[PDB]
C-alpha cells in the first residue's frame, strides 16, 4: 500500500521508500490484485494475518 | 544516487499520478512496447520535421 518488499537475505520485510524501517508483511499493509501468473518478478513468501490468532484463541 | 529496478520507479511514478502500481505491473509489456514506439516516432519526426 505504501513503502516497497525488501529482504535482508532470509526474510522479506515491508518499509517506507525513504527510510528502512522493516515491517512483517501484513493484509494490513498489502492489496491484493490479480495472480501470480502475470507480474513480472513476483516472489514467493508469506503474508501475515493479523486476523487469524484472533479466531483460533 | 540509490539503485531501483526501473519497473518499481515507474511503479512510483504511477503511484505519482493516481494510478495504482498493479496496473504498471500487469501492463508492463504494453508499457515498454508503448514507450519504444513513442521513442521511435520521436526518431522520425526528429530526423523528417526540419
Ligand atoms: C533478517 O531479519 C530477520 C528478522 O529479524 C532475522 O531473524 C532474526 O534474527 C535474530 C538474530 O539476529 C534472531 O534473534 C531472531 O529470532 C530472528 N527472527 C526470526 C523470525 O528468524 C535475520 O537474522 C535477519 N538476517 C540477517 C542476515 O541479518
Ligand atoms: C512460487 O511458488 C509457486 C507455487 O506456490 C511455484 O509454482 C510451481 O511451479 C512449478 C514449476 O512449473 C510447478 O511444477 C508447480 O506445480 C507450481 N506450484 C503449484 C502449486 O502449482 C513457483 O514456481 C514458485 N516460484 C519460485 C520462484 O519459487
Ligand atoms: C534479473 O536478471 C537476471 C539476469 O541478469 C536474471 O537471471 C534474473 O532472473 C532476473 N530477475 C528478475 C526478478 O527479473
Amino acid at each position: 500500500r505504501e513503502g516497497v518488499f525488501v529482504s535482508n537475505g532470509t526474510h522479506w520485510f515491508v518499509t517506507q521508500r525513504n527510510f528502512y524501517e522493516p515491517q512483517i508483511i501484513t493484509t494490513d499493509n498489502t492489496f491484493v490484485s490479480g495472480n501470480c501468473d502475470v507480474v513480472i518478478g513476483i516472489v514467493n513468501n508469506t503474508v501475515y494475518d493479523p486476523l487469524q490468532p484472533e479466531l483460533d484463541s | 544516487a540509490l539503485q531501483i529496478p526501473f519497473a518499481m520507479q515507474m511503479a512510483y511514478r504511477f503511484n505519482g499520478i493516481g494510478v495504482t502500481q498493479n496496473v504498471l505491473y500487469e501492463n508492463q509489456k504494453l508499457i515498454a512496447n508503448q514507450f519504444n514506439s513513442a521513442i521511435g516516432k520521436i526518431q522520425d519526426s526528429l530526423s523528417s520535421t526540419a
